[PDB]
C-alpha cells in the first residue's frame, strides 16, 4: 500500500503485494510467451549461433549509437555568439534535437523550425524560409542565423541560397545580416557529418572569396562533444598556460552551462562573429576530432591553412601529442606547471596500475571518442577488445587497427565500424569483458550481459553534470582514471561484501 | 504589489503580440486569450486551434511520428516498431516516454529499443521497400517472440512514393504475424495530433480488420477497455487497481503495458473508459459504430475526479458496481485525508501555470485544486476545439489561455506572472528554473509517478511540494 | 583450480570447489559457533535491545573514528618548507603514522623517531634527542625539525625545551636552526588536537617575544584534511581570483602530490619558513576547522590578531560565508567569475534536487567535517539524521544542534559526540537511512547494515586519488554534489536492473 | 656502463656511511655488508650485526613490540577480541592493515578487522587503567558473547604506569569463564617487532597451554601436524594447506592466520610442527619440543623449487605413504608450474631485484624469484637475528648487498645506485621507489593481491611481478620534449 510517511513512487510501489497480484492477473490474459520459452530465447540470444546470425544482418539496425546530421548542426551552431539554429524542414525534428541536448546537459537548448508541412512537398518551402527567418530574427534577436535542413527539405530539394536571398529581398532580415546555411541530410552519415557540414557552411559564409592576411594563430575545432563544457575550459586553461594565440571555432561551453541566478540566458558565450571572420587569417586549423571536420579542414586547406586532426585526445600520449603540436605552431615551450600536471598523472597511473593491467573493455561511440578511449586504455595495460562505432568507416577501422598494433595489449582487439548496440550485445555475451565504456544506452547492455557501464560518451541521460568536468588534458585524464578505478574498486567491494562467504577479501586498504 | 489578473493577462497578450512581425501577429492573436465566462462550465476558453505552427517562432510541437510511434504504437510491448526512414527519429524517441511495461526487453518485448531501416542515400534514390522486406525477415529471425511488427513512417517514405502497404500485405502472408504500416510521416498534419488519428485508423484497418481470433475468450457483464492511458510511470497500473477493486475487468489498457492480444480483443468488451480523449476518441467512435460499444470520459487525477469518475462509470452498470465505487472511495479516504493534511498547508494559495499536449492541460487541474493550488495559465500544444471546450469545465474565468504557444510568448508570460510552479515539458524546464521559478515536468512526471489514482495522488503532492518548498530558491541571490 | 590464461587471485580463487571443500573441512574442527547461533546473535546485534546496551557502554571503545595526536602533528609539520617531523618517543609510532598517511594519499610520508627504548624509562630520553636531532639534520637536510611526542615520552615527562637546547650545545644542529616542539599526548583528545598543539608549537617558536609590524594580510589554517591536495589548490585559486593578501600556514598540497618523473622529492612545497616568521604581522588568522586550532587561535589572539573559525566549508552557504569574510578582510569585492561558479552550482542543485530532497544520511568523522557535511546536506533538502564524531565534544553537539534548528530538514537529527562506529552500527540498524558519509572504515557499516557508503573523510584507503580533487569552494561543492548523485543513481539502476521483475523503472533518462 | 657488483655494493656502503655523523656511522657500519664466500648448501655468508637498538633520528622502517604481538601473532586469531590497551592510536593504525585473512561473520563470531580499545584518557594515565579494563571485559562479554576469549595487548603507557593486567586477567577469567591473555607487548620493550613475537609466544604458553586441557575428546592420526607461522596473507595459508592435505596430512591448526583459539589450544596433540615463519614462532616450537616432545621442521612454500623440496623433506619425516603423496602433489601441479614458467620466465629472466622485509621473506622469497630467472642483488631484514642472517646464505649469491635495519637514507641511495628492475618491500618504501621510475611490489601486503604461497600462489606471484615491471607506465615518465 501507499503511505504518506514513507511515500512509494513507481519503483518500490509496483513491488507491493497488491500490484504484484494484479500484475500476475493481467499477465494471465496477455498471451505473452510462457516463462520457460522466455528463458530459452534469452539464453539463445546470448549464444554464438545467434551472434553469427545477428552479425549476418544486412538491412536492420537495432539500437544504433548515432544520431542524424541536424543534431550536429544545431550543436556546432550553438557555439557561436548569439547564434540561433534554424532547421529548414519539419518541426518535429527540432523538438527532438532540443530535447536530446537538454536531457544530456540538463540545460535549455534553443532552436527553431521553418515548420514545413505537406504543402511544401508540392509548392516547395520558400514561404517557410522567408516568414521563418523574419520571425526568428524579430523574436529572438540573434546576431547570426545558421540554417540546416531536415530530411524532408532535402528530398524536396529546396535551393537554400536562393531562398535566403529572397528572404533578404523581402526584408525578413537586414541585407548585411549573417545567414550561413548547409545541407544536412539525415540519410548521409550521422550527427558528426552535420557538425562538419554546418561548420563549413558557417566558415564559407564568412570566408568566401577573401584573401587572408596571414597571422601565426591557430583555429581549434573541438567537434561534437558530450563533455564540451569541461573540455573547452580545460583546453582554454592549457592554451593560456602555454600562451598560444588561438581561436576556438564553435565553443558551446558557456551556452550549455549558464547559471541559475534569476535570469534565463537564451544565448551565452560562443565564438565571436568577428573572430569567425578573422579566422580565415590563421595559418593553422586543428580539429580535435577527425571525423567531425573532414569537409571543414578541406575548406580551410583551400585558404592555404595547414591542418592537423586528432582523435579525442585522452590520456598521457594523446595530450603530449597535442601539446607538442601546439608548441610547434606557437613557438612556445610547454610550461613547467603543465609538466607537473603531467608528472602527477603519471604518478596516479603508477600508483594504481595493478588494478588496470589486464582489464578488458568494450568501447563504443563516435569514431574519435572510441579511438581516444582505446588508446588511453592501452596506456593503462588494458585491452580494448570490442571497439565499436556505428558511424565508424572502414578508414576508421584501419586507423584503429594501427593503434592496436602499436601496443602488445592490442593483440586480439577489433574495431567494428557500422555495427550497433544489438551487435555489441552479442559481443559482450560471447566474449565477456570486464567493463563497457559508452553512453546511457549502454545501460541496457549492463542489464542484458552483466557488463558494468562507465559513461564517457554522448549522451549521458541517467547521470547529472558529468559534462561539467573535463576528460581532455592531463587533468581530464586523471578524472577518467579515477572514474575507471572507482568503477573497478566498488565492483571489488561488491564481489567481497557477503559476510562469511566472500568477505575474506573485503580489504580496508586497496 | 496589487493586480487584476484577467486584465494583467490581457496586457501580457498584448505585450507579446507587439514583438511579432505583422504577418505572424495576425496568425498568433487568435491563439491567445483570457478565459471569459460561458457537469458544470466554470469559464470559456475561446482560442483558435489545431492549425499550422508559424515558421521560426520556436513552437514546442512535435510531429505525427511522435503521435504515432512515440505515443500510440511504441508502447505496445510485444511488437517490434520499425522507425522507417533515417536513424534520427527513432534515436531521439528511444526510451524517452516512460510508458512502462513488464517484460524481458529484447526477448519478449521491444519497447525500450530502436529498430530502424537507417535510410542511406541509395534508399532515398532507389526506394526503401526492398530494404523493408529484408528487415522484416531479419526481425522474424532475431526476435521470434515478437507477435507483430509496425512500420512507423518517417518523413522521406511518403515523399519518395514507397509502398509500405504492399510490403505489409506481402510479408504478413509470408511470416504469419500482423504487420501494421503507419503513414505517420512528420510532414502530415501540424503536430502530434494527426499521428494519433493515423495510428488509430491503422489499428482499425490492420488489427480489427481480420479473423476470429480469440473466439475462446470468456466474457463478463463487467468487461471494460481502458483507452488512452499510456502508463506513464505506472499511471495505468495505479488506475487499474481501482477499477478492478470496484468490480470491473480490464480486458485491455491501450496502450501502456499493452500486448497485441489485448488490443485485438477490445471489440469483446462492454464499455470503453477513455482517459486520453484526444489521442484515442477516434478508435472509440469506430468501436461505437461497428461493434455497439459505448465510450465514456473519465479522469483519475486527484481525489475529486477519481471519486466522480468511479461513480460516473459505476452508474453505467448496476447496484453491485455502484457499491464497489463507494467501497473504493471509502477505502482510500484515510490516504486522501493524510495527503491533504500533510501537503495542502504547504501548497494552498500557490499559483500554477501549465502547458502540455492534448489532455493534461485541463485534466490535472482538479488535483492541483485538491491541494489548494490555482491554475492561472494553461494551454495545449495540439488541442482541438473540443479540448478547449472541455477546458472550461476546469479553469476559472481570467485564466490565461495559449494554444501552440511560442518560446517567446511562454517566457514572457512566465516572467510576468511569476507563478509558484510551472508544469510543462523538458524543453521548458531548465529556462524556467533559471528564472528562479519551480518546475515539474507534466509529461514525464520528472522521472517520478504514478500520478493517476489514489496511490498516485500522494506522489503527485510530494513532488509539487518538493519542487516548490526546497532550500535551493533562497540561494539564488548571492549575499552581496 | 588455478589457470595461467585467467589467473585467479585470492578473491575468485578461494571460491573454487576444492578450496570450498577444504574450508568446510577446516570448519568442522574450528569449534566456532553453529550457523543457527550466528544468525541468532547477528540479528540480536541489529536489535533495539542491543542498541540500548551498546549505548550503555562506559569504558570500551569499538571501531572509533579518530587517531591520536602525533598523527596530527606529523600532518601539520609536513606542510612547512623542507620540514621533517621528529617524533620524540618510541619508533613503532612513526612506522604507523607514516603508513597511515601513505595509504591514504598513495604517497611517501617522511618522519623520524628519537627511538626511545625501555632504558629511557629509568634514565630519560636526552641522548635520543641529542643523537636523533644530529642524525636527522645531517642525513635529511631539513630547514626545520618539528618535534612532537609519543605517549611514552609524555608519561616519562622529558623536558623537550631543555633537551633541544642541550642538543644545540653539543652541536647536533646549528645554534640558530629551527627546532619547534610540542607536547602531543595520545591520551588527550585526538589527531586534531596534535595538529593544534604542533602548529602552536611552530608559531610560538617563530613569534615568541616579537612585536608585530601590522599588515592587512590574513593567515589561513586549513586544518587536518584528507582532501588537502585539491582543497588547498581550490583555496588558492579562489584567493587569487579575489586578490587577497594571505599566508597559508601548513600547506601539504605539494608534499602529498609530488610527480612520478624519475626523481623522488622527500620534501616539496610548504609554507615558507620566512612566511611563517612574518605571519605574526598579519591582522587576521582564520581557521577553516575550529576543532583543529583552538590553542593556535588563542595564541594568535595573544599577538592581537583577530580570529574567525569555520567548520570545513562545504556547499553554497558555507562558501558564501568564507568569501564574505575574506572580502571584509581584504576590502576586495567577490569577482564575477566566482559569482558565475556559484550560480552554476545553484543550477546543478536545482536540476538535480528531486533526487536529493528527503534523502536521509548518517555522517561521521572529525567534528568540523561532520558539521560542514551536515550543513551541505540540509541545503539539498536532506536530513543528517545520525551525525557522529568520536572526537566530538559537548560544545560541538550544541553547535550541531544550532545547525539542525536552522532548517526544517533538521527535525530528527542528533549529534553523537564521543561515540564510535560500533555505536553507529546500532543507529544504522534500528533507524535506517539512505546513505552513509564517512571514511573507509565505514565499509564495514555498509557490509553490516546495507547502508551504501560515500567516502568524504580521512582516511580513504580503498579508493585512489580522491584527495586530488577539491570539496571546498563552489567547484568542490559541485564535486560533492555529483558524488552524491552518482551514488544515488547507481543505486537506482541497481534497484531496477532485474529484467521482467524490476526493470519497468530502468529509465534511460533520470 | 660496465660494473663489478660486489665492489659496487661495497662502494655504495661507503658512500652512505659518509653521510652520518661519526657516532651514528660507527653503529651503522656493522649493519651493512656484501655477502662473502661461504665458510642444504651455503651459497654465501651474510655477515652483518643484527637485532640491536635502532639509531635515533635515522628513519628506520621498524615497528614496535605491539606490532609484533597484536598486529602479527594475536590479532589474526579470529574468535578472540583483541583489546588494544592504552590510547586510541596503535589500534587505529593497525586496524585491518595486515591482510591475515579469515572466514567469519565479523562483529558476531570473529573480531579481526575491528579495533577494540580502552581509549586511555588522562584520568586513566594518572589513576591507572585496571578498573577500566575490568569494566571493558564485562562489556565485551555482554556485547560480543560469541568471543571464545580476549587478549589484552599492552601499548606503551601500561607498563610505565604500573598497571597490573595479569591480576585483572586472572580475576575475570574466573568471573566470565573465557580465556584472557594479558600480553606485555608495550612498544618501549625490545627494539622492533621481534620481542613482540617472543612475548606473544610466551603469552600463548603461559595463558593458553597452561590450563586444564579443553579437548580430551580429540581423535588423533599419525599424520597430524600444526602449521606454525603462516599468517594467511591474502590466503597464503589456505593455498599451503591444500597441498599438505593432498599429500595426506591433517592440519590440526594453522598459527595464526584463520586460527581459532580451539586450534591453538590443541596444538600439543599434534605429531609435528611445520614452521614457516621461523622468526615469529620458533620460540613456541622450542617450548613444544621440550614440554610435549613434538619436533619441528622448517619449510618454505615460495615457488616450485622450495615447495617440492619442502613437501619431500616433510614427507621424509613420516612414511612411504606420505612420501608417495608428496610426489603425487608435485606431479599434479607440474603442468601449472610449467605453464607459469613458459608464460612469465621469458618476460622476467635476467632482471635484478632488491628486497627489504621483516624477519622471513627477505630470504624466503628468493628462490621463487630464481624460478622465474630473476636475481636478488640486495636483501635485508627490519628485525632479523643472527640466525636469520645465517640462513640467508642458503639463498643469496656472494656479492649480494646486505643491510640490517636499513635507514631511509641508505635504502634510497642503494636503490638509486643499483637501479634494480624491481624492489620488493613495504608501504613506506613503495611510493618513493615508483617515483624514481623503478617498479615496486609490496612484499608484506602482496600489494592487495596473493596468495603467493604454494602452487596456486606461484602463478599469482609471477603475474604480479610481470605486471609491475612490464607495463607501459615506465616508458611515459620522460615527457617527449
Ligand atoms: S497521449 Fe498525448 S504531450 Fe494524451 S501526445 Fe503527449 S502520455 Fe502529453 S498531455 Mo507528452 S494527449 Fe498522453 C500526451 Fe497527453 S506524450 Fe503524453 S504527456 S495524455
Ligand atoms: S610474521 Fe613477520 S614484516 Fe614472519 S613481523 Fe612482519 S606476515 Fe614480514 S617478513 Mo610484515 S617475520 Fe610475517 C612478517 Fe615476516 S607482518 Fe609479515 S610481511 S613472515
Ligand atoms: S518531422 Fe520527420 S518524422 Fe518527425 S522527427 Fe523529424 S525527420 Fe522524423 Fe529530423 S530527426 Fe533526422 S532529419 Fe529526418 S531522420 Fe528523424
Ligand atoms: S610504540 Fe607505543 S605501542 Fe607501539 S605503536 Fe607506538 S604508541 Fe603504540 Fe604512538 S600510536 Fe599513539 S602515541 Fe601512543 S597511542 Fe598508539
Ligand atoms: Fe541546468
Amino acid at each position: 500500500p501507499q503511505n504518506v510517511d514513507k511515500i512509494l513512487d513507481h519503483a518500490p510501489l509496483f513491488r507491493e503485494p497488491e500490484y504484484q497480484e494484479m500484475l500476475a492477473g493481467k499477465a494471465k490474459l496477455e498471451n505473452m510467451p510462457p516463462a520457460d520459452k522466455v528463458v530459452e530465447i534469452a539464453d539463445w540470444t546470448k549464444s554464438w549461433e545467434y551472434r553469427e546470425k545477428n552479425f549476418a544482418r544486412e538491412s536492420l539496425s537495432v539500437n544504433p549509437a548515432k544520431a542524424c546530421q541536424p543534431l550536429g548542426a544545431v550543436f556546432v551552431a550553438s557555439g557561436f555568439e548569439r547564434t540561433m539554429s534554424f532547421v529548414h524542414g519539419s518541426q518535429g525534428c527540432v523538438a527532438y534535437y532540443r530535447s536530446h541536448l537538454s536531457r544530456h546537459f540538463k540545460e535549455p537548448s534553443s532552436a527553431v523550425s521553418s515548420s514545413m508541412t505537406e504543402d511544401a512537398a508540392v509548392f516547395g518551402g520558400l514561404n517557410n524560409m522567408v516568414d521563418g527567418l523574419a520571425n526568428t530574427y524579430k523574436l529572438y534577436d540573434p546576431k547570426m542565423i545558421a540554417v540546416s535542413t531536415t530530411c524532408m527539405a532535402e528530398v524536396i530539394g529546396d535551393d537554400l541560397h536562393a531562398f535566403i536571398q529572397t528572404a533578404k529581398g523581402k526584408g525578413s532580415v537586414p541585407e548585411e545580416f549573417d545567414v550561413p546555411f548547409a545541407h544536412t541530410p539525415a540519410f548521409v552519415g550521422s550527427h558528426v557529418t552535420g557538425y562538419d557540414n554546418m561548420l563549413k557552411g558557417i566558415l564559407e559564409h564568412f570566408w568566401k572569396g577573401r584573401t587572408p592576411v596571414p597571422n601565426r594563430s591557430v583555429n581549434i575545432i573541438p567537434g561534437f562533444d558530450g563533455f564540451a563544457v569541461g573540455n573547452n575550459r580545460e583546453l582554454k586553461r592549457i592554451l593560456g598556460m602555454m600562451g598560444v594565440q588561438y581561436t576556438i571555432l564553435s565553443d558551446v561551453s558557456d551556452q550549455f552551462d549558464t547559471p541559475s541566478d534569476g535570469e534565463y540566458r537564451m544565448y551565452d558565450g560562443g565564438t565571436k562573429i568577428e573572430a569567425a571572420r578573422d579566422a580565415v587569417n590563421a595559418d593553422y586549423t586543428i580539429s580535435l576530432q577527425e571525423y567531425c571536420t573532414p569537409k571543414t579542414l578541406e575548406y580551410c586547406q583551400s585558404f592555404g591553412q595547414k591542418t592537423a586532426s586528432f582523435h579525442y585526445p585522452l590520456g598521457i600520449g594523446a595530450t603530449d601529442d597535442l601539446l607538442q603540436k601546439l608548441s610547434e605552431i606557437s613557438g612556445k615551450p610547454v610550461p613547467q606547471e603543465l609538466e607537473m600536471e603531467r608528472g602527477r598523472l603519471v604518478d596516479a597511473l603508477a600508483d594504481s596500475q595493478a588494478y588496470l593491467h589486464g582489464k578488458t573493455y568494450a568501447i563504443y561511440g563516435d569514431p574519435d571518442f572510441v579511438y581516444g578511449m582505446a588508446r588511453f586504455i592501452l596506456e593503462t595495460g588494458g585491452e580494448p577488445k570490442h571497439c565499436l562505432a556505428t558511424n565508424g568507416s572502414k578508414a576508421w577501422e584501419a586507423q584503429m587497427q594501427e593503434l592496436f598494433d602499436s601496443s602488445p595489449f592490442g593483440v586480439g582487439c577489433k574495431a567494428w565500424g557500422g555495427k550497433d548496440l544489438w551487435h555489441m550485445r552479442s559481443l559482450l555475451a560471447t566474449e565477456k569483458v570486464d567493463l563497457l565504456i559508452g553512453n546511457s544506452y549502454g545501460k541496457y547492455l549492463e542489464r542484458d550481459t552483466d557488463t558494468p557501464l562507465i559513461r564517457l560518451m554522448f549522451p549521458i541521460f541517467d547521470r547529472h553534470h558529468h559534462h561539467r568536468f573535463p576528460v581532455w588534458g592531463y587533468q581530464g585524464a586523471l578524472r577518467v582514471l579515477v572514474t575507471l578505478l572507482d568503477k573497478i574498486f566498488d565492483k571489488l567491494d561488491d564481489d567481497t561484501i557477503q559476510a562469511g562467504v566472500t568477505d575474506y577479501s573485503f580489504d580496508l586498504t586497496r | 504589489d496589487k493586480t487584476n489578473d484577467s486584465a494583467f493577462h490581457a496586457r501580457l497578450i498584448a505585450e507579446v503580440l507587439e514583438a511579432y512581425p505583422d504577418k505572424a501577429r495576425k496568425r498568433r492573436q487568435k491563439h491567445l486569450n483570457v478565459a471569459g465566462q460561458a457537469g458544470v462550465m466554470l469559464s470559456e476558453c475561446d482560442v483558435k486551434s489545431n492549425v499550422k505552427s508559424v515558421p521560426g517562432v520556436m513552437t514546442i510541437r512535435g510531429c505525427a511520428y511522435a503521435g504515432s510511434k512515440g505515443v500510440v504504437w511504441g508502447p505496445v510491448k510485444d511488437m517490434v516498431h520499425i522507425s522507417h526512414g533515417p536513424v534520427g527519429c527513432g534515436q531521439y524517441s528511444w526510451s524517452q516516454r516512460r510508458n512502462y511495461y513488464i517484460g524481458n526487453t529484447g526477448v519478449d518485448s521491444f519497447v525500450t529499443m530502436q529498430f530502424t531501416s537507417d535510410f542511406q542515400e541509395k534508399d532515398i534514390v532507389f526506394g526503401g521497400d526492398k530494404k523493408l522486406e529484408k528487415i522484416i525477415d531479419e526481425i522474424d529471425e532475431l526476435f521470434p517472440l515478437a507477435k507483430g511488427i509496425s512500420v512507423q513512417s518517417e518523413c522521406p517514405i511518403g515523399l519518395i512514393g514507397d509502398d509500405i502497404e504492399a510490403v505489409s500485405r506481402k510479408k504478413k502472408k509470408e511470416i504469419g504475424k500482423t504487420i501494421v504500416p503507419v503513414r505517420c510521416e512528420g510532414f502530415r498534419g501540424v503536430s502530434q495530433s494527426l499521428g494519433h488519428h493515423i495510428a488509430n485508423d491503422a489499428i482499425r484497418d490492420w488489427v480489427f480488420d481480420g479473423e476470429d481470433k480469440h473466439a475462446a475468450f470468456e466474457t463478463t457483464p463487467y468487461d471494460v477497455n481502458v483507452i488512452g492511458d499510456y502508463n506513464i510511470g505506472g499511471d495505468a497500473w495505479s488506475s487499474r487497481i481501482l477499477l478492478e477493486e470496484m468490480g470491473l475487468r480490464v480486458v485491455g489498457n491501450w496502450s501502456g503495458d499493452a500486448t497485441l492480444a489485448e488490443i485485438e480483443r477490445a471489440p469483446k468488451a462492454k464499455l470503453n473508459l477513455i482517459h486520453c480523449y484526444r489521442s484515442m476518441n477516434y478508435i472509440c467512435r469506430h468501436m461505437e459504430e461497428k461493434y455497439n460499444i459505448p465510450w465514456t470520459e473519465y479522469n483519475f487525477f486527484g481525489p475529486s475526479q477519481i471519486a466522480a469518475s468511479l461513480r460516473k462509470i459505476a452508474a453505467l452498470f448496476d447496484e453491485k458496481i455502484q457499491e464497489g465505487a463507494e467501497r473504493v472511495i471509502a477505502k482510500y479516504q484515510p490516504l486522501v485525508d493524510a495527503v491533504i493534511e500533510k501537503f495542502r498547508p504547504r501548497l494552498a494559495g500557490k499559483k500554477v501555470m501549465l502547458y502540455v499536449g492534448g489532455l493534461r492541460p485541463r485534466h490535472v487541474v482538479n488535483a492541483y485544486n485538491d491541494l489548494g493550488m490555482e491554475i492561472v495559465g494553461t494551454g495545449y500544444e495540439f488541442g482541438h476545439n473540443d479540448d478547449y471546450q472541455r477546458t472550461g469545465h476546469y479553469v476559472r474565468e481570467g485564466t490565461l489561455i495559449y494554444d501552440d504557444v511560442t518560446g517567446y510568448e511562454l517566457e514572457k508570460f512566465i516572467e510576468g506572472i511569476r507563478p509558484d510552479l510551472v508544469g510543462s515539458g523538458i524543453k521548458e524546464k531548465y529556462p524556467v528554473q533559471k528564472m528562479g521559478i519551480p518546475f515539474r515536468q507534466m509529461h514525464s512526471w520528472d522521472y517520478s509517478g504514478p500520478y493517476h489514482g489514489y496511490d498516485g495522488f500522494a506522489i503527485f503532492a510530494r513532488d509539487m511540494d518538493l519542487a516548490i518548498n526546497n532550500p535551493v530558491w533562497s540561494m539564488f541571490k548571492a549575499p552581496w
